[PDB]
């Protein structure tokens, strides 16, 4: 077989290959992952900082 | 050249995590190392933010832990995260070691990597024992006394090394303040040893589940294995958030909510669950000196593995007897862990002795004989004469 | 810096494998592919192939050790009961 | 006016088919132990039988029966 | 050890906070505080529970202020250096009945009553153990035991002999919401209260756990998709070998 | 108009991470309120404000 004859990729190729459609799909999924991980990262850095802030008894004698 | 190569620090970061050529064949068991890195960062950060509120005297240790639980904002998150993250660190570390001795990662290009791993394992066991001793419950105190009175079996200097460990005459205020200073300290020695682990790995690169060379197709670590590690990172955080928020005192013992009392024995002194197999190994020998020698031998027998593996192909991917006896070893370890949590009653001492013998006969008897048999079967199955 | 010893993995350009000739590799852009392709077929057929090849090695030692633990636990619960006290007093004393 | 719900459920499940058999085994043991007690020279036997195991079987069945349906009765 | 030395296992009652979306019944905690104050406070302590932690969980601010002011704590000494006393405030802790351990052991026949502020985490079984221990006292020990004098039979206590006699009897407390206060109802209420005293973070912990488990499950599945999208080009790679000509 | 959707949201990475952060802000707020209201409506008659209304009625 020659090397100019590329193999059968048709089981995994999508049949409509618009650039903007597939790019917006992929960037929507990685954008949702970035959104949720950014909210989670904000929440854990606030968990540690609010751990450092003050205490129930120190606020009780206020 | 690129700025990520033409720097001093970004050169190291690039060489280790960005352009690191990984074999493309490596499966999901090659994420345990980045998982242990995440676990180590979790332990160090949550421990620092709890040491900001912990007081280490014997009359203030337990109540300072409950001050963290009840009075510090999100402090139950920190304590439950530290305790369950320590136990998750050990489950992932057991998976890292079991992968390593399944796939033959201990073998001849990577023996110094295996040995730096064994040093890291000993240091993490010590760190978690000290940190369990800092909370000063009832299992904490009596665990400290039985494990430190192990060292009185040395027939010449044993009483003076145990009186040097205790700082006095039994586990009290100097012992607890010592154990806090050391339980801080040994994690940074572990971080240095992890940097040395990565340095010893980086010279030859990682193995692969085939055991053949991986030099032929390779993939840079960025954008492929970064995301393949991100999958297991989010799975591990999911399972840890389950155990932290819905089931937090499950892996722990209930007797660490009794404050430490030197006059009342809690009628079954057991350590945390991950030290139960070595506890059963220690308990199986009917002598104390031979008991601690056999426990330290049970963890130093991981060093005889690159010299007793007598076969020409690396790993158990293509061997049937190595696979079978590997899983015999793994369920022997699980039975040993369950024997270590039971009392010294009549079937359990014999079961623990036989399981300890199987644990030692795996490294010293089973792996050479099965390796040689598989060698000659691989030969005569395909050569004609 | 100084040069260090001979390793078994180089870098991009001098990895240290054999010379390669006559191997062509083809690959399509993932932006032009379908991810999650064949997941419902692989989820039931490939997983059954993997289970069928790799389950005797896992579930024969698991069965041996679970039967051992069950039998020893039954013997202990028998010996520390009223019906089995005579064998307890001869098995320890 | 209101009687304790747990002893109500315990007597109701003591009046069932095999609950009577468990109670009967307990009373068989109890009369056996007391006519052991009334024997001359009882405090020297070095191992005196009790009925704690039969009481445990009865109380374990009563626990499994009364457990999932008591808190409906409590407020 | 034998089953008597282990103790009988407590069954699984259907608590209103069993389950991952549930919450303490706060009326049960208020009634359980009343049963603690009227029965349990004679012998057991609550050394870790401040007065201010009850405000907004089981009682109102003035309702806690009056219960704290009905006690007397050690004040700072006056200008002549003599010791002084003080009505309690919200900052103080719930005082025990005894001044030290020796008074406790003297008053309760040698045995020391444990402080109840962590007792459902300190015991294997938890709420089921506390409930079944309080309601587990038979009217007579089983035929054969030799109970030491000053001790009572309870099969859920390990060994059987416990130094606490049966304290809960029918209609010994009257609730202010008209609940029929029987033995089972009072044991349910104290065990809910002691579980709150051990875990006062329980509701917020379960709510936050809902938030993290939802966010992390979504992130896990979304990361599976992004991994498969990145590795598509390597999973669909094809190799062809034409053997090179001999030279 | 997928070309217009791409050209406004995903072409510049500044605009991309800007809407990532804006979505994380509004998601954090309304996700918090939705989880609290579901948790409180699931636990009806058990929270403190229900017992407070009962002893005030
Ligand atoms: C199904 C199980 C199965 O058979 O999978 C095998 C199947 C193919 O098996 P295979 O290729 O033979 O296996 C090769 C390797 O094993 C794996 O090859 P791989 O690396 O290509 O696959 C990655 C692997 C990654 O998984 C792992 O490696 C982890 C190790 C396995 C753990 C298994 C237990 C997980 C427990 C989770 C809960 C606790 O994926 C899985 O195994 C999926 C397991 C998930 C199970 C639960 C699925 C529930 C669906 C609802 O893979 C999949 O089915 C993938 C399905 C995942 C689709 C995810 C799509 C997500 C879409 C977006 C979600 C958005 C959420 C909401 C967003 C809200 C926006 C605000
Ligand atoms: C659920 C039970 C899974 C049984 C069905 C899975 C298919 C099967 O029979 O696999 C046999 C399979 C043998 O397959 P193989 O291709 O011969 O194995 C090659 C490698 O071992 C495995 O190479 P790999 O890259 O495929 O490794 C991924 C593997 C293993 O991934 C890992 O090892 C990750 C380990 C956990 C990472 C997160 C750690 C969290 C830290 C705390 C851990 C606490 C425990 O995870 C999976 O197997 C994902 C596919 C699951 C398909 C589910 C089909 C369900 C029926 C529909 O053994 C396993 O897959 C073990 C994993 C099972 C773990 C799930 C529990
Ligand atoms: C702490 C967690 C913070 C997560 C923030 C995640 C995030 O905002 O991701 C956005 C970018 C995505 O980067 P990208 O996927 O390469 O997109 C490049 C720009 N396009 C091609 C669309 C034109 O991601 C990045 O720029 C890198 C973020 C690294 C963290
Ligand atoms: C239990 C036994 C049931 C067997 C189910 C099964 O084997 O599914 C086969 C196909 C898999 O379809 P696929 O995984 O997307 O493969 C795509 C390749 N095609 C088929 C287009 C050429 O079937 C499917 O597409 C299944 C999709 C629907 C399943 C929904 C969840 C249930
Ligand atoms: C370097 C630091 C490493 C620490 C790694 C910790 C993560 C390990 C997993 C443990 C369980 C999840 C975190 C629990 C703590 C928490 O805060 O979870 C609570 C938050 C929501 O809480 P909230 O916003 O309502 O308020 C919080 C209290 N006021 O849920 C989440 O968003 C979980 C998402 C976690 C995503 C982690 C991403 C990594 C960021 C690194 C910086
Ligand atoms: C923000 C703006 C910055 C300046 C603009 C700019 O980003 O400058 C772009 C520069 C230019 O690089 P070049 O190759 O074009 O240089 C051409 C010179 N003629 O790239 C870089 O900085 C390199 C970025 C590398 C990123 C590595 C990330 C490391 C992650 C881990 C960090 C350490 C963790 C340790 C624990
Ligand atoms: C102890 C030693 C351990 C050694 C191994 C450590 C390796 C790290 C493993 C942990 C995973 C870190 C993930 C970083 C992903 C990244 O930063 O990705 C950077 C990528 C580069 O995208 P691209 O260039 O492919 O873009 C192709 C076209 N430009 O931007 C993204 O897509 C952003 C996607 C959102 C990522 C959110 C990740 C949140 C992580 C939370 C947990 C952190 C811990
Ligand atoms: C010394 C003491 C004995 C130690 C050796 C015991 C090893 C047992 C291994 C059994 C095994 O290896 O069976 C693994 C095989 C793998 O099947 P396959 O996918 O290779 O099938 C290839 C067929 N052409 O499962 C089976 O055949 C199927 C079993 C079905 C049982 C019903
Ligand atoms: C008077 C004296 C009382 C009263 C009114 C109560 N308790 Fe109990 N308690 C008491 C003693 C002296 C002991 C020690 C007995 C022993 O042998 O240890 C106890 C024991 C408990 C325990 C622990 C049991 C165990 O360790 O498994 C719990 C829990 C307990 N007591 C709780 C309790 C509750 C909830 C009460 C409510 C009214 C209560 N006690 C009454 C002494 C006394
Ligand atoms: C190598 C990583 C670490 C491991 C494996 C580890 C392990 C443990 C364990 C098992 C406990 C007992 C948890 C419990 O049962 O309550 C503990 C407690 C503790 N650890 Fe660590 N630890 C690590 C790192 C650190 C570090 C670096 C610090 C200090 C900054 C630290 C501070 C503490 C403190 C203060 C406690 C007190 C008790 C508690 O709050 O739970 N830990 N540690
Ligand atoms: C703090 C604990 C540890 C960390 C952070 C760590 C880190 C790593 C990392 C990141 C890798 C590369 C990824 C991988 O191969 O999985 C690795 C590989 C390895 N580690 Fe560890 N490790 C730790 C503990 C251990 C232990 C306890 C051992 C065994 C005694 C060990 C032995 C190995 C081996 C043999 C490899 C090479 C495996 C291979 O690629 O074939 N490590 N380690």
């Amino acid at each position: 077989k020659s090397t100019y004859r590329t193999p059968n990729f048709d089981d995994v190729l999508k049949e409509n290959n618009d650039a903007d459609k597939g790019r917006s799909y992929a960037y929507f999924m990685v954008g949702a992952m970035g959104l949720l991980s950014s909210a989670g990262a904000k929440s854990t850095v606030e968990t540690f900082i609010s751990s450092m802030t003050a205490t129930a008894d120190v606020l009780a004698m206020a | 050249m690129a700025f990520r190569k033409s720097n001093v620090y970004l050169s190291l970061v690039n060489s280790y995590i960005i352009d690191s050529p990984q074999p493309s064949s490596i499966n999901y068991w090659w994420n345990m190392g980045s998982l242990l890195g995440l676990c180590l960062v979790i332990q160090i950060v949550t421990g620092i933010f709890m040491a900001m509120h912990y007081s280490s005297n014997i009359e203030l240790a337990f109540s300072s832990v409950e001050h963290i639980m009840r009075d510090v904002h999100n402090g139950y998150i920190l304590r439950y995260l530290h305790a369950n993250g320590a136990s998750f660190f050990f489950m992932v570390m057991f998976m890292h070691m079991a992968k390593g001795l399944y796939y033959g990662s201990y073998r001849s290009p990577r023996v110094t990597l295996w040995n730096v791993g064994v040093i890291i394992f000993i240091l993490t066991i010590a760190t978690a024992f000290l940190g369990y001793c800092c909370v000063y419950g009832q299992m904490s105190h009596w665990g400290a006394t039985v494990i430190t009175n192990l060292f009185s079996a040395i027939p010449f200097v044993g009483n003076d090394i145990v009186s040097w460990l205790w700082g006095g005459f039994s586990v009290s205020n100097p012992t607890i303040q010592r154990f806090f200073a050391l339980h801080y300290l040994v994690p940074f020695i572990i971080a240095a040893m992890v940097i040395m682990h990565l340095m010893a790995l980086h010279i030859h690169g990682s193995s692969n589940p085939l055991g053949i060379t991986g030099n032929l197709d390779r993939i840079p670590m960025h954008s492929y294995f970064i995301f393949k590690d991100l999958v297991t990172v989010f799975l591990f955080m999911l399972i840890l958030a389950l155990f932290v928020f819905y089931s937090p005192n499950t892996l722990g013992h209930p007797d660490n909510y009794i404050p430490g009392n030197p006059l009342v024995t809690p009628a079954s002194i057991v350590p945390e669950w991950y030290l139960l197999p070595f506890y059963a190994i220690l308990r199986s020998i009917p002598d104390k000196l031979l008991g601690v020698i056999t426990m330290f031998a049970a963890i130093l027998v991981l060093l005889v593995l690159p010299f007793t593996d007598r076969s020409v192909v690396r790993g158990n991917t293509f061997k049937v007897l190595s696979k079978f006896f590997f899983f015999i070893f793994v369920f022997n370890f699980v039975l040993l862990g369950q024997i270590g949590a039971c009392h010294v009653e009549v079937p359990y001492v014999l079961m623990g002795q036989i399981a300890t013998f199987i644990y030692f006969a795996y490294f010293l008897i089973i792996v050479p004989v099965i390796s040689t048999i598989e060698n000659v079967l691989f030969y005569i199955g395909r050569v004609n004469k | 810096g100084p040069p260090s010893g001979k390793t078994y993995m180089g870098w991009w350009g001098h990895m240290g494998g054999p010379k390669q000739k006559g191997i062509t590799s083809y690959a399509v852009s993932p932006y032009a592919q379908k991810p999650l392709q064949g997941i419902f077929h692989n989820a039931v057929f490939n997983s059954f192939r993997r289970f069928k090849s790799q389950f005797l090695y896992v579930l024969i030692p698991a069965g041996i050790y679970w039967y051992w633990w069950k039998n020893g636990n039954e013997y202990n619960e028998f010996l520390y009961s009223k019906a089995g006290r005579e064998e307890l007093e001869r098995v320890n004393v | 006016e209101v009687t304790d719900q747990l002893e109500d459920l315990r007597e109701h499940f003591k009046n069932t088919e095999e609950g009577k058999a468990l109670v009967h085994h307990y009373e068989e043991c109890a009369e056996r132990v007391k006519i052991q007690q009334q024997q001359p020279g009882y405090a020297d036997l070095e191992h005196k039988e009790d009925c704690v195991e039969e009481f445990f079987h009865l109380q374990h069945y009563l626990d499994t029966a009364t457990a999932p349906r008591l808190f409906d009765k409590l407020k | 050890m034998t089953a008597a030395e282990h103790g009988l296992h407590a069954p699984a009652y259907a608590w209103s906070h069993n389950g991952p979306f549930e919450t303490f019944d706060h009326a049960s905690i208020r009634r359980g505080y009343q049963v603690y104050r009227e029965v349990c406070a004679a012998c057991h302590s609550l050394d870790r529970v401040a007065w201010r932690t009850l405000v907004g969980v089981s009682h109102t601010n003035e309702e806690v202020r009056n219960m704290a002011e009905e006690f007397e704590y050690d004040d700072e000494p006056d200008e002549q250096g003599n010791p002084k006393k003080r009505p309690g405030k919200l900052s103080d802790y719930i005082p025990g009945p005894y001044p030290n351990e020796q008074a406790a052991r003297a008053a309760n026949q040698g045995a020391l009553p444990p402080d109840l502020s962590l007792i459902v985490k300190a015991r294997h079984g938890g709420c089921d153990y506390i409930f079944s221990l309080l309601t587990g006292y038979p009217d007579e020990p089983p035929a054969g035991v030799a109970l030491p004098p000053g001790s009572n039979y309870n099969p859920y206590f390990p060994g059987g002999s416990i130094a606490m006699a049966r304290v809960l009897f029918d209609d010994m407390v009257e609730y202010e919401d008209g609940t029929p206060a029987t033995t089972s109802q009072m044991a349910k209420d104290v065990t809910t209260f002691l579980n709150w005293c051990a875990e006062p973070e329980h509701d917020e912990r379960k709510r936050l756990g809902l938030k993290t488990v939802i966010i992390l499950s979504s992130l896990y599945l979304l990361s599976i998709w992004v991994k498969k999208f990145k590795w598509a080009g390597i999973k669909t790679r094809k190799f062809v070998f034409n053997p090179p000509k001999p030279r | 108009s997928f070309s217009s959707l791409y050209k406004t949201f995903f072409k510049r990475n500044a605009v991309f991470v800007g809407t990532i952060f804006a979505g994380a802000f509004v998601f954090q707020t309304v996700f918090d309120t939705a989880i609290t209201s579901w948790y409180e409506n699931h636990n009806k008659g058990k929270l403190w404000k229900d017992v407070k209304a009962r002893i005030a009625a």
